């Protein structure tokens, strides 16, 4: 399957269907988080997908191709993720995304606590355009799970 | 081997539940792809 | 992790018949560097004994292992080098060269015009200072058959 | 299924085999890595 969108990453591997993470299609170019495949092959059914770009510490890979996605939060308006739950129907969240400050610069990131298998969800800005992953992030002092909006470069 | 399904249009839904709230934290990333905080 | 000292290695495959060398791969400071196109970001074994890729790129025909690039060193567009030839069931060889030049649109490629059987991909190109400022494996052939590697390079 | 073992030290050799030529070619490099002659 070549069609663009955002597609769910499973594998028959456990008892029965395991989604291991979520990822997006988009020209031709498959992209998840690095966590969810551990840069291995993905079958689409009748199609096979080789891994193409990889980054372990960026926690993204690319496939059939670089990586596509270049658009970027403004710092300012609201975002909407599309949360693709195991096994539930796709949904939009929206909220306004916190910060990640690192010693390399400051990085968004979304306060929505989400479970495995969601990893590799589209973040998207008010144009639609994907500018981050769900999925990588930190604990805070309660034990409540934040995650950055990871984007790759283009 | 793993494989992929599709899920749906990545698209805005003007009509979505808000929630979430937008802390503002010093991290860091280590060379594992691990963030961690200051 | 297995042994990671420092040195050249033999990518090997049980995949067929004869134990065959498919690749060469050098191991620098915990990280081992290989073609792309050898391991095609597959996992590799070392004793018992497993290295993930860490960072890869097709277009670049690189990949690393457990780490970062450490690769840094470059030609100087002027001196010769030695390829560090290590080819299937045969011993480590060195070759002094002068790298021709892959004139590109996007800058121009050092290249060494030096042919060896298909197996001998990831073998490190070196300068008079024993750093490593490439890989061999990805390139062309010309009108005669020889083949004419490109020198390929990462950044660290 | 893949595996490695050391194969030699990384040393450049001070009396060494010369030879090999150095070709300017005007080459060309794809979305897939390949590299290809420009006439």
């Amino acid at each position: 399957e070549t069609t663009d969108g955002v597609y769910r990453v499973m594998t028959r591997r456990l008892l029965g269907s395991t989604q291991v993470g979520v990822g997006v299609m988009q020209e031709g170019v498959f992209h998840t988080m690095w966590h969810v495949t551990k840069g291995a092959a993905l079958r689409s059914g009748e199609g096979r997908l080789d891994p193409y770009w990889g980054d372990v510490k960026q926690d993204l890979v690319s496939y059939c191709g670089p990586w596509k996605l270049d658009a970027a939060w403004d710092g300012l308006s609201e975002v909407q993720l599309l949360a693709v739950p195991p096994g539930e129907r796709a949904k939009n969240i929206q909220t306004l995304p916190g910060i990640f400050k690192t010693k390399d610069g400051d990085i968004g990131a979304v306060a929505l606590d989400y479970p495995a298998g969601t990893s590799g969800s589209p973040i998207l800005d008010k144009c639609g355009r994907v500018i981050g992953l769900y999925g990588n992030g930190v604990v805070i002092k309660n034990g409540s799970y934040v995650s950055a909006i990871t984007q790759g470069k283009r | 081997d793993m494989y992929i399904e599709r899920a749906g249009d990545i698209t805005w839904e003007k009509d979505a539940e808000v929630t979430g709230n937008s802390p503002r934290l010093d991290v860091a990333l280590d060379e594992s792809g691990d963030f961690s905080l200051v």
